[PDB]
């Protein structure tokens, strides 16, 4: 995926302070200025810190980036509810010769209780398999913060291929959901024993695991 | 004050070409140095190119060389990005930005994006699959129970349950674009097990664009004892 790590999530209620932090190598972060760029949602980037730790005008001071070594950090004081937002570092990378950005974190500021997601994990219907086609649905639910991470896995091994997943949005009950889906040859699906959706949030991994040979 | 623009995004075929502009004002133009950024649906950014104030030097990220061409035209404020052998993984929302060198390297104002869709796809009403209550929920308290609303385009199908007589439990997710180059959704309820004996349940999918309207009747499975 993306050159420098970043956490998936982080979250502080308001008014506390949080701080993110980018990890890279001698020839990204260790040799070169760390920028930070803000995306709000529905909203394109903006620069939020660059050269390690100036602010550009507008940025206010709550917002302060450093860089030690081969990481750098971002902190934020006085969190509040406008700073909610996928947070990016980035950096020259003299060994790509690219511009190279983290993977995001997503920061919430806590509005409601966490709550563990419930996921619910569909096999293939009888009418989708008679068409030719076989998708699994990997429905989460009832969770907060709106973060997850989903892997898939045929018995033990990981499937990267075939897979797709939406970004977390609101239920009516103010809590999130989201969707990922397994694309296989109805092949694929009979051929092993079982396959899982994982769910990752915060400090808990929620498996649900169907067989092509179980009612499921 | 300073702004950037892009424009060209829609839809192109696998192996097609399409060309993006971006628009700059409030600047001198040709004092900066100009960059393409992308990032896929819900994915992180990915730097896709960059062009010295002249011209005289490009730079690409490796997964684009020989793909995308920048450009640009300091008398026309204008930046471009020609893509050609373009891929399903292309698809993206594409940001102009302007790049900074004094200190180090940043990007300091970005456009608002323009989104380009790579898809063989035309006009396809869905094809609508149950999602069956599972046969370990169905004993007792509450089971979801859904459609899967699959391989059609363009965006987008709405949903309903029982003609709207069910609304309750309802979520309906964001549609997602598969390899296919065709758009996936599903919409789940959380119904009563003891109602599925009796209560009848259908999701009524619409599809304006290919006039198709779509009613699944969602029911337990055969495999389930309980029914
Ligand atoms: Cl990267
Ligand atoms: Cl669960
Ligand atoms: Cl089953
Ligand atoms: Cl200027
Ligand atoms: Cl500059």
């Amino acid at each position: 995926q993306s050159v420098l790590t970043q956490p998936p999530s982080v979250s502080a209620a308001p008014g506390q302070k949080v701080t993110i932090s980018c990890s890279g190598s001698s020839s990204n972060i260790g040799n070169h200025y760390v920028s930070w760029y803000q995306q709000l949602p529905g909203t394109a980037p903006k620069l939020l810190i660059y050269d390690n730790s100036e602010r550009p005008s507008g940025i206010p001071d709550r917002f302060s980036g450093s860089k030690s070594g081969t990481s750098a950090t971002l902190g934020i004081t006085g969190l509040q509810t406008g700073d909610e937002a996928d947070y990016y570092c980035g950096t020259w990378d003299s060994s790509l010769s690219a511009l190279v950005f983290g993977g995001g974190t997503k920061l919430t500021v806590l509005g409601q209780p966490k709550a563990a997601p419930s996921v619910t994990l569909f096999p293939p219907s009888s009418e989708e398999l008679q068409a030719n086609k076989a998708t699994l649905v990997c429905l989460i639910s009832d969770f907060y913060p709106g973060a997850v991470t989903v892997a898939w896995k045929a018995d033990s091994s990981p499937v990267k291929a075939g897979v797709e997943t939406t970004t977390p949005s609101k239920q009516s009950n103010n809590k999130y959901a989201a969707s990922s889906y397994l694309s296989l040859t109805p092949e694929q699906w009979k051929s092993h024993r079982s396959y899982s959706c994982q769910v990752t949030h915060e400090g808990s991994t929620v498996e649900k695991t169907v067989a092509p040979t179980e009612c499921s | 004050e300073v702004q950037l623009l892009e424009s060209g995004g829609g839809l192109v075929q696998p192996g097609g070409s399409l060309r993006l502009s971006c628009a700059a004002s409030g600047f001198t133009f040709s004092s900066y140095a100009m960059s393409w950024v992308r990032q896929a649906p819900g994915k992180g950014l990915e730097w896709v190119s960059a062009i010295s104030g002249s011209g005289g030097s490009t730079y690409y990220a490796d997964s684009v060389k020989g793909r995308f061409t920048i450009s640009r035209d300091n008398s026309k404020n204008t930046l471009y990005l020609q893509m050609n052998s373009l891929r399903a993984e292309d698809t993206a929302v594409y940001y102009c930005a302007r790049l900074r060198a004094d200190l180090g390297l940043y990007m300091d104002l970005w456009g608002r994006g323009t989104l380009v869709t790579v898809s063989s796809a035309s006009t396809k009403g869905p094809s609508v699959f149950p999602l069956a209550p599972s046969s370990k929920s169905t004993s007792g308290g509450t089971a979801a129970l859904g459609c899967l609303v699959k391989d059609y385009f363009p965006e987008p199908v709405t949903v309903s349950w029982n003609s709207g007589a069910l609304t309750s439990g309802v979520h309906t997710f964001p549609a997602v674009l598969q390899s296919s180059g065709l758009y996936s959704l599903s919409s789940v309820v959380t119904v009563p097990s003891s109602s599925l004996g009796t209560q009848t349940y259908i999701c009524n999918v619409n599809h304006k664009p290919s006039n198709t309207k779509v009613d699944k009747r969602v029911e337990p499975k055969s495999c389930d004892k309980t029914h």
